[PDB]
C-alpha cells in the first residue's frame, strides 16, 4: 500500500522475524564432501552453489560465506591481509560488514571465501520490486529512501578514500527487513585483490582512485534510473527493462512521467559527465535534504512501533527463566530414588506443587493445561507472598500446608545445593 | 480439591486460555510487590556451550524392555559417556595457532607450575614439524618419537611398553628370527631397535601405524567396532587400542617359529567365568586374557581394592542364551587364577570416580604385595598386612600412560615410565610428551592432585623382574640370509651378495631411494599471513636400490634392488621426479615385488648393524622416508656445503651427462664415484 | 513504588573476563534499562484512580477515565491544566489539555479551521496533534486540546540536570537534537506556519534513547479572540537560545554543577567564539542562528552540516536494528517459554511416577528422555550444571521442522533412542493434543 512516511513499518512483524531466525537456524546437508564438513572456523554449511549460510566456531554468530570457487595460484598472504584490514575498519548501516577474509584447499580446489554478517530472508531489490509475488510497486518516496541511504553508503565509503565500484546495480544490493532497509553486499573486492601492482603511491599524474570515486556517483545513477523508469513495469505485472550509463539519454529522464522533478534533477546530476565534475557528497545532499528527515523519521518511527509491541512481550522471558530452575530441580534421576524426594521427606513438597501448577484434573477426570494458572502459580511464587497453599500427598488420608515465600527459599536452596 | 478450578488462584479465571494462544500476552498477570530477590534472577555463571564444534552376547534392554518401534539400544563407551552430559568447548582458531619455539626455550621443560589449575610448559602441545633440529627440548639419553604419524596418541602408549623390559627383550628378541609374517610385532621390534640404539635423536612410529593401518583393512571386531579433528579423538579410543595391541601380539607371537609364546606368560591373566541360570543347562569357561578392566563401586583409601575387584567380581547382566532361547538376567561370576610378571590396567571410570581419585591423596601406589588365597586374589600394601602362604610377589609401578586436557580443554596423551639403574641401586622417572623428554621426580610422578591429568592406562610389574637389565639385538647370533637369498611376493639385473664378500664394519655401500606420495599437503590461510597445515603429507616408500661399494667403485652389481608394493590408494606417484610404473600393486605387477614387511628394511638393517657405510646423494631424506636412522659413522654423502642442499644432477655434469628420468642406481652409481672424487680431492 | 530486585547485573569484572564465545544470562535477554523504562511505562498509562461523579467528569467527548497529573503545572494557582485520558475509540490513552473561563463562547467555525489546519500538519518530533473541543463538563466553558501521550518524558533541563541521575550531555547528543529540531521547524514552515517561541529548554521533551528529541506545546494565541515571515526567521534565535545554552552548561553538566540560563539579548558572537568542548562547525552554526541579517533560510542551515546529519541517520538506524534485535529475541523467549510448557505437560505425570525410568507409556518414552536431555544436564567430570543457551538451542531446533539427528540415552547408560527433531515435533504436538484432549 501507499503511506506517509511510516515507511519502516513492515505488515505483519511477528510472522516475519519469527519466520527469520527460523531461517537462520535451518541446516539440510550433511553426508556429501561436495560441501565440507569444517572450515577454518566455520562449519554447519548450507547453500544459499559458491555462496552458503555458514555457523561460526569462534563467535557462535551465524554469518555467510562467499565461495569465489577457482584460482591460478597461491595467494600473496599479504594482499590478504591488505584487504582485511582496510575493510575490516569500516562501519555503516547501508553496508553489510566484512569480517573475515581466507584462503581455504578444503573444497578439494584453491579456493578463497570471504564472510560477511547474516540478514536472512534478505532479498534483492531486482526480485523485491519486479518478480517476486507480491510486488510492492517503487513509490517516489521510497525511491528517495533508497537514495538516501545508498547516498550513506557512498560518504561512508569514500570518506575512507575507497571506491565501491561496479557493484551499484540493484541485483547486487539486497533489501533486509520488508519495506525499507536497505544495504549493499560485494563492494567489488576483486580490484584491490587481484592486481599485481596497486601500490597507493600516485606519482605526479596522480591516484586513480579519484576516477572510480566518480564512477560510483555514475552507477548509482544507473540504478536510481533503471528503478525510476521501470515503475510502470511494476505498477501493472510486467518485466523490466536495463539501460546502462552507454544507453542512458536525459532527454527521457526528462521525459519520465511519473517522478518529481526534483528527483529528475538528482538522477540528471548523477548520471552526468561534466568539463569539471569534481562531485562531492556535499553538493548531491544538497540536492537531498528534507528526504534525509524522511528517512530519520520513518526509522523513529518504527522503533516507537517496536518499542510499543515489545512491551506487552517483555515479562516473558522471566517467566522463561522460573520454569528453567524449576525444571532444573525437579526430576534428576538420582533425585529419583532419593529417601529425601520421597513421600516422607523435605523436598516432596517441590514434586506436590509442580504436580499442582502444571499436571491439572478436569473434574477429577482428566488433564486440562490453563495458562493463567500456570502464570498466577509462576508469578506468585517468584514474589515469594506470604500466603499459604494446601497440597496433597495424594494418598488422600493427610496433607500439606506451605506458604509460597518458604517454597521460594526451599527451591533456591535445593537449586544451590544441586549447583556449585 | 486442587483440580481446576481451584479457589486458591483460579478463582479469577472463567474459562481456560490455552497456551498455544499468541493473542493472549504474557504480561496479563502481574506480580505483587515484592520485598526480596526474585527467583528468576540469575546467578553469575559463565555459558560456554554455545559455538561448540560437534563431533569433538545380548540385545535390547533388562528392565528398559517397554519399548516402542523405535529404540537401537547399543551405547556407553564407542559413544559420548554419561547420560546428557555437555561436550567441552575448543576453539579451532586457539588450537591451531599457539608455538614457534612457543617464544621460549630454556624454560619449556619444566614440569611444575605454582598454580594447581595451570598447565605447566612441558604438558603444552608441540610445535608441528624443511628440516629442522630441535636441540632444547630433551636433554636425556633416551629417545622421544615424532608427532607426526596417521594418529599420534599411541606414540604414549608403545613409549610405556618399551620399557617393560620383559616386552622390550622378547620383541627385540624376535628380530633374530625371520617371522615376516607377522607385521605388528616385527614393525614394533624395529622400533624398538630405533629407540634402543639412539641415544640421542627422535624416532618415528610412522612404518608400525602404517602396517597397523594396513592391517584392519574376535579383538579385530572390537577394534573395528570402536573405529567409525583427524587426530581428535582419544574418546575412549586408546584403552581399547591396549587391548587390541596385547592381544594381537599373543596372537602374533604364536605365529613365530619358535612358538615362544613368552607374552602368553607375562601378560596372561587365566580369567574364570561361571554362568548361573536356566536353559544355558550350566557353563564355565576359562580364557587367557591380557589385561583387566577396572570398573567399580565401593563395597576408597587407595587404587588397591579397585585390582582386587577387577580379579574377582560378580555381576549381573541380562542375557539371551543360544543353549535354550529364554532371555533373562543371568548371573556370571569371574575370577582370575593367577599373577602375570606384568600387568596391565585399563581404566574406564564414571567420572565422578576420577574427581574422588584427584581428592584423595597418593592414591596410585608406588608399589605394593599380592598373592591369592582361597580362589581369590589378595592384593595389600605390606607383607605383614596379609596373611596366608607367605608367597608374595611384589608388584611395583613399572609406569603409566596419562590424558591431559589444558585450558583450551584440547586433548592430548603423555606418557610417565620408571627406569632402573643397576648402579647407585636406583630409580629414576621420566616424561615423555611426543618429542619432549623430561627427568622428573617421584612425588610430581605419583601426584593425581592435578585437575587436567586423569589416569588412562596403568602398567604393573614384577620387582625381581623389572631390575633385570634391558639387552640389545646384539648379544643374539643374527639371520642374515634375505641379505645372501632371495624373497618376491621386471628388472633387468642384479648380483645377489655372495659369503666371500663379507660385509662387515668398515664395508662401503651405496644407496638410493624413491617415494610415492599417498597424501598431498594442504594448507589454509588466514587474514595476517598464517599458514595453517591441515591434512599433512603421508608419503610411502616405492622404490629402493642399494649397489655394491667394495673395492672402490669395482663391481656395478646391485646388493639389492627392489619395489616395496604398498597399495593406500596413491594420490599421484611422483612419475616425472622418480619413475613410477604406476600398478606395482601385488597381483598384477611385473617386476620383482615383494611387501616390504621390513624385508628391504632388514636388508638396511642388519647392514647398518654390522656397520657398513652408505653412500648416497642425501642419506638423511631418504632414511627419515624410511623410517630409519644411522649413526653418523654410516653417513657420508656426495652432497657438500653450498650456500641448504645441493643438487646431483646438477653436479654431474660439473664433475662431467645427464637426463630427465633418472633410475635410483644410476643416482648411487654417480654419487660413489663423486664420493671418490670427494675423497683424493683433499685440499 | 519501585524494585531494583528485578535482576541484578553480573560482575563487571565476569563481563570483562568473558570470551567472545562465551555468554552470560542477561545477555541472553532483553537488558534491564530498556526493560525498566518500558514498564514504567505501562504502569503509567494503564493507572486508574477512582473518580467522583461531582469532583471531575464521568465522562467528557469520547474520553473517560480521567486522572490528573498533579505535577505538571506551571499554573500554580488553579488546579491543574493537564489530565491523563482513556479514549472511548481505540484506547491507547492520550493527554488532555484544559482551558477554562473563557469569556465568550467563540463560532465553532474557528475550531473546525484550527483543527483542519493543525491536524493537516504530521510530523514526528513534533507531539501529535488530536481532536480539539469545547466542553461544559466543567462548567467553566471550556476548551480543551489533545495530544500523543508519549509517557515518562522529560524536559531537556529536567533530563540533564535533575530528573534522573544526571546525565553527561555530550556534544555528539547535541548534534542530534539541532537536527531533530530543524526536522520539526522545517516541517511546520512547510506549512507556512508559524512556531511557537515554547523552543526554550522546558516543553521539550526528550524520549526514545538515543536523544529523540520532541517539541509539544507548538502559537496557542490563534485561539484567543509582525508578519509570518519575520516570526518564522525570529524562531532561528530561539533555537539557538536553546543550543547555546545547552552548549555553555555542558561543564556544570559533567560535574552536575548548578547551570547558568542565558536570554538570547545577553548573547554575543564573541562569548560563542569563546567557549570550548564544541565543534568549530557547531559554533558556527550557533553564530548563524544568532546573527541579524539575506533572509535565514532551512537551506543555508541545513547546508552548514551535511556530515553530521548522515551521522545522526546512522545512529538511528543502528539504533532501530538493535531494538529489533532485543524484540526478536524476546519474541523468540516467548513462544520457546509456551514449549517448555507443553513439555513440562507431559513430563514427569504421577500416573508415570512408578518406574525407575519415569515413562508411563513406551510412545511417551522419547520425549521424557529429551525432557532428561534439555533440563537435566550433567557436566563433564560428572557433576550437575544447568546451561541455559544449550536449552534455547535444543528448544529453537525442536520448533523448527528440521531434520538434525539426535542420540538419546536411557538412564540406564546402557541404551539409546534415534530421533530426528521433526519427529519429535509431531510427537510432542499429538502427545500433548491427545492428553490435553
Amino acid at each position: 500500500e501507499r503511506s506517509a512516511d511510516q515507511l519502516f513499518i513492515p505488515n505483519n512483524i511477528r510472522e516475519d522475524l519469527t519466520k527469520k531466525n527460523l531461517s537462520i537456524l535451518q541446516v539440510f546437508p550433511s553426508s556429501g564432501k561436495v560441501i565440507p564438513s569444517i572450515v577454518q572456523d566455520y562449519f554447519n554449511l548450507v547453500p544459499l552453489t559458491t555462496l552458503f549460510k555458514v555457523f561460526s566456531n569462534y563467535d557462535g554468530k551465524a554469518y555467510v560465506l562467499k565461495r569465489l570457487p577457482n584460482i591460478d595460484k597461491s595467494m600473496n598472504p599479504n594482499k590478504i591481509s591488505k584487504i582485511y584490514q582496510i575493510w575490516s575498519k569500516i562501519n555503516c548501516t547501508n553496508l553489510i560488514k566484512f569480517r573475515d577474509i581466507f584462503q581455504t584447499t578444503k573444497f578439494g580446489d584453491l579456493s578463497i571465501c570471504l564472510v560477511f554478517d547474516y540478514y536472512p530472508n534478505s532479498l534483492s531489490l531486482y526480485d523485491y520490486h519486479f518478480v517476486n509475488f507480491p510486488k510492492f510497486p517503487i513509490t517516489n518516496n521510497y525511491l528517495w529512501i533508497y537514495l538516501v541511504q545508498l547516498t550513506n553508503v557512498i560518504n561512508s565509503i569514500h570518506s575512507q578514500n575507497l571506491s565501491i565500484g561496479n557493484t551499484l546495480n540493484w541485483r547486487k544490493v539486497l533489501i533486509t527487513g520488508d519495506p525499507g532497509r536497505i544495504k549493499l553486499s560485494h563492494c567489488n573486492f576483486m580490484d584491490l585483490l587481484f592486481n599485481d601492482d596497486t601500490d597507493t603511491v600516485v606519482s605526479s599524474g596522480g591516484s586513480t582512485i579519484e576516477g572510480q570515486q566518480q564512477l560510483d556517483y555514475k552507477y548509482l545513477g544507473e540504478l536510481l534510473f533503471n528503478l525510476s523508469i521501470n515503475i510502470e513495469n511494476s505498477n501493472n505485472n510486467t518485466a523490466p527493462k536495463e539501460y546502462r550509463l552507454e544507453e542512458i539519454t536525459p532527454q527521457s529522464i526528462d521525459d519520465m512521467r511519473q517522478i518529481d522533478d526534483k528527483f529528475k534533477d538528482v538522477l540528471k546530476y548523477l548520471i552526468s559527465d561534466n568539463g569539471d565534475s569534481k562531485k562531492s557528497i556535499h553538493d548531491l545532499t544538497s540536492h537531498f535534504y528534507d528526504k534525509m528527515f524522511m528517512v530519520l523519521e520513518s526509522s523513529q518511527t518504527y522503533t516507537e512501533y517496536m518499542e510499543s509491541v515489545l512491551s506487552r512481550e517483555l515479562e516473558n522471558g522471566r517467566l522463561f527463566r522460573l520454569v528453567n530452575k524449576l525444571n532444573c530441580i525437579f526430576g534428576r534421576i538420582e533425585s529419583r530414588i532419593d529417601i529425601n524426594w520421597s513421600e516422607s521427606g523435605t523436598k516432596f513438597p517441590i514434586i506436590l506443587f509442580y504436580d499442582y501448577v502444571f499436571h491439572q484434573v478436569d473434574s477429577n477426570g482428566k488433564p486440562i493445561m490453563d495458562l493463567t494458572h500456570v502464570l498466577r502459580c509462576l508469578n506468585k511464587l517468584d514474589a515469594g507472598i506470604q500466603e499459604k497453599l494446601m497440597l496433597v500427598t495424594p494418598d488422600e488420608l493427610n496433607c500439606i500446608i506451605i506458604s509460597y515465600k518458604e517454597l521460594k527459599d526451599l527451591i533456591e536452596s535445593t537449586f544451590r545445593s544441586i549447583t556449585q | 480439591m486442587l483440580a481446576y478450578p481451584d479457589y486458591f488462584n483460579d478463582i479469577t479465571s472463567d474459562g481456560p486460555i490455552s497456551v498455544d494462544d499468541e493473542t493472549y500476552p504474557l504480561s496479563s498477570v502481574g506480580m505483587p510487590y515484592y520485598l526480596d530477590k526474585l527467583l528468576s534472577a540469575w546467578p553469575p555463571v559463565v555459558f560456554k556451550s554455545e559455538g561448540t564444534i560437534p563431533q569433538l552376547v545380548i540385545s535390547s534392554q533388562n528392565e528398559k524392555l517397554s519399548t516402542q518401534e523405535f529404540p537401537l539400544l547399543r551405547y556407553d563407551r564407542t559413544k559420548y559417556g554419561m547420560r546428557n552430559a555437555i561436550p567441552d568447548y575448543v576453539c579451532l582458531r586457539d588450537i591451531r595457532k599457539q608455538i614457534t619455539s612457543g617464544l621460549e626455550t630454556s624454560d619449556i621443560q619444566t614440569y611444575t607450575s605454582i598454580n594447581k589449575y595451570e598447565v605447566p610448559p612441558a604438558y603444552s602441545r608441540l610445535p608441528l614439524t624443511d628440516n629442522f633440529d630441535f636441540t632444547p627440548f630433551n636433554n636425556t639419553e633416551y629417545s622421544g618419537l615424532d608427532p607426526d604419524v596417521d594418529n599420534h596418541y599411541t606414540n604414549a602408549i608403545i613409549q610405556l611398553y618399551r620399557f617393560i623390559p620383559e616386552m622390550f627383550n622378547f620383541v627385540v628378541g624376535c628380530l633374530k628370527d625371520e617371522n615376516f609374517e607377522t607385521t605388528l610385532l616385527t614393525d614394533l621390534g624395529y622400533l624398538f631397535d630405533m629407540m634402543e640404539r639412539s641415544h640421542g635423536k627422535i624416532c618415528s612410529s610412522s612404518n608400525f601405524q602404517a602396517s597397523l593401518k594396513s592391517l584392519t583393512d574376535l579383538e579385530s571386531l572390537c577394534i573395528r567396532e570402536s573405529i567409525e579433528s583427524s587426530e581428535s579423538i582419544k574418546r575412549n579410543m586408546p584403552q581399547k587400542f591396549n587391548r587390541f595391541l596385547l592381544s594381537q601380539l599373543i596372537k602374533e607371537e604364536a605365529q613365530t617359529v619358535n612358538h615362544n609364546i613368552t607374552l602368553n606368560q607375562c601378560f596372561g591373566l587365566e580369567t574364570e567365568i561361571r554362568t548361573e541360570c536356566s536353559c544355558d543347562h550350566y557353563d564355565t569357561t576359562v580364557k587367557l586374557l591380557p589385561s583387566l578392566s577396572i570398573s567399580g563401586i565401593n563395597k576408597g583409601q587407595n587404587i588397591l581394592p579397585y585390582i582386587e575387584y577387577a580379579m574377582k567380581n560378580v555381576t549381573q547382566k541380562n542375557s539371551i542364551c543360544p543353549t535354550c532361547g529364554k532371555t533373562e538376567t543371568i548371573t556370571q561370576e569371574c575370577t582370575v587364577k593367577n599373577l602375570p610378571s606384568v600387568l596391565s590396567l585399563e581404566l574406564s571410570l564414571l567420572d565422578t570416580e576420577f574427581s574422588n581419585i584427584r581428592s584423595s591423596k597418593n592414591w596410585l601406589t608406588s608399589e605394593f604385595y599380592g598373592s591369592i588365597i582361597k580362589n581369590k586374589a589378595v592384593l595389600r600394601s605390606t607383607a605383614s598386612e596379609l596373611k596366608g602362604t607367605s608367597h608374595i610377589f611384589k608388584y611395583e609401578l613399572n609406569g603409566y600412560v596419562a590424558k591431559i586436557t589444558d585450558n583450551n580443554n584440547e586433548t592430548r596423551l603423555v606418557t610417565y615410565v620408571k627406569k632402573y639403574n643397576p648402579k647407585e641401586n636406583c630409580f629414576k622417572w621420566l616424561m615423555f610428551n611426543d618429542y619432549l623428554v623430561v627427568e622428573i621426580t617421584e612425588e610430581e610422578a605419583l601426584k593425581m592432585t592435578y585437575p587436567w591429568k586423569t589416569p588412562e592406562i596403568i602398567i604393573y610389574c614384577d620387582a625381581e623382574e623389572l631390575r633385570k637389565p634391558f639387552f640389545s639385538v646384539d648379544t643374539y647370533s643374527i639371520n642374515y640370509d634375505i641379505l645372501f637369498r632371495d624373497y618376491f611376493a621386471a628388472r633387468r639385473e642384479y648380483k645377489l651378495l655372495t659369503h666371500d664378500e663379507a660385509p662387515k664394519s668398515g664395508t662401503l655401500v651405496a644407496i638410493d631411494a624413491e617415494f610415492v606420495s599417498l597424501q598431498s599437503e594442504l594448507c589454509e590461510i588466514d587474514h595476517q599471513g598464517i599458514r595453517s597445515i591441515i591434512r599433512p603429507k603421508r608419503t610411502a616408500l616405492a622404490r629402493i636400490s642399494i649397489i655394491r661399494g667394495e673395492e672402490g667403485e669395482l663391481y656395478g652389481v646391485p646388493f639389492v634392488d627392489d619395489y616395496v608394493v604398498n597399495t593406500n590408494h596413491i594420490e599421484d606417484y611422483l612419475t616425472r621426479y622418480s619413475g613410477i610404473l604406476p600398478g606395482d600393486l601385488d597381483p598384477e605387477k611385473s617386476t620383482k615385488r615383494l611387501v616390504r614387511r621390513n624385508v628391504v628394511y632388514r636388508k638396511v638393517w642388519l647392514l647398518m648393524q654390522l656397520g657398513c657405510v652408505f653412500v648416497g646423494h642425501g642419506l638423511n631424506n631418504d632414511f627419515k622416508h624410511i623410517n630409519i636412522n644411522v649413526p653418523r659413522n654410516q653417513i657420508r654423502d656426495t652432497a657438500i656445503y653450498f650456500l641448504r642442499y645441493l643438487s646431483l644432477r646438477y653436479l654431474a655434469y660439473v664433475l662431467l651427462i645427464q637426463e630427465g628420468n633418472h633410475d635410483s642406481i644410476e643416482d648411487a652409481h654417480t654419487a660413489l664415484i663423486l664420493y671418490k672424487k670427494y675423497l683424493h680431492l683433499k685440499e
